């Protein structure tokens, strides 16, 4: 996937790799294909969650996906552990 | 934390169903994406430790996906 068009379906491999390294011991290394597979997982994660948020606001006849829909979607799809810290974060934007 | 908010919106709006996106939604998504990378990387790493190796490889992610139910949605693209 070397075209700019293809690359635009993913987060940049450099931004992803930096994050991956944060979770690993300093001695750990990561093959190239692991960084690309992680790239596709992240875009899949973004589409998965958006798909549920989108469905909710469509049922509520709303045209804008916002932060509340996203966290509701993450609860619905099982990402409860992310939701607690994110709720406090998103509350900082509303108050 | 510095995932590009513009790239995230592009990925969200690749879905034709999506119309408008709130101002804070991509920011929040950036944070969630980070936690997702951390947890998936770390889970994969433990399969690397158990195989006694030191390189995180693609198969280590394939194994991780199969062990955790929250990652079950990924088996369509990273088959074991």
């Amino acid at each position: 996937h070397m075209s700019p068009r293809e690359q635009d379906r993913f987060l940049p491999i450099a931004n992803v790799s930096r994050i991956m390294k944060k979770a690993l011991p300093a001695n750990a290394k990561i093959s190239k294909d692991a960084k690309e597979t992680m790239q596709e997982c992240v875009s899949e994660f973004i589409s998965f969650v958006t798909g549920e948020a989108s469905d909710k606001c469509q049922k509520e006849k709303r045209k804008t996906i916002n932060g509340d829909d996203l966290l509701w979607a993450m609860t619905t799809l099982g990402f409860e552990d992310y939701v607690e810290p994110l709720k406090v974060y998103l509350q900082r934007f509303r108050e | 934390h510095s995932l590009p908010l513009a790239r995230i919106k592009k990925i969200m709006k690749a879905d034709e169903d999506v119309r408008m996106i709130s101002a804070e939604a991509p920011v929040v998504f950036a944070r969630a994406c980070e936690m997702f990378i951390l947890e998936l990387t770390l889970r994969s790493w433990n399969h690397t430790e158990e195989n006694k190796r030191r390189t995180l490889q693609k198969n280590d992610i394939a194994a991780a996906v199969t062990r955790t139910d929250i990652f079950d949605f990924l088996v369509d693209i990273v088959p074991r």
